[PDB]
């Protein structure tokens, strides 16, 4: 809930909400999609593959 | 959750952790030092607090 004059949001880097239309707006989060690292077990290649 | 940045859970969670303590405890209690130096050899706690 946001008082009805802003338009962007931010609380240490970027989470604006509000559709920028002078036409319309509704309020959508901003958030990443579950970026992440990728790691591998292995046993050893001279045991098994 | 910020961009770039991510935390690696610990590999020995809380439950663990509490689990060694309770082994320690009961250890020290039930054989006082001799599980640490081997076996552990049971002796009453009066016994071993003299
Ligand atoms: C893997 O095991 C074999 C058989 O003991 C050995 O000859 C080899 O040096 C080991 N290491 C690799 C990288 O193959």
């Amino acid at each position: 809930k946001f008082l009805p004059f802003q338009q962007f949001g931010r609380d240490i880097a970027d989470t604006t909400d509000a559709v920028r239309d002078p036409q319309t707006l509704e309020i959508l989060d901003i958030t990443p999609c579950s970026f992440g690292g990728v790691s591998v077990i292995t046993p050893g290649t001279n045991t098994s593959n | 959750k910020f961009n770039g940045l991510t935390v690696l859970p610990p590999l020995l969670t809380d439950e663990m952790i509490a689990q060694y303590t309770s082994a320690l405890l009961a250890g020290t209690i039930t054989s006082g030092w001799t599980f640490g130096a081997g076996p552990a050899l049971q002796i009453p706690f009066p016994m071993q607090m003299a």
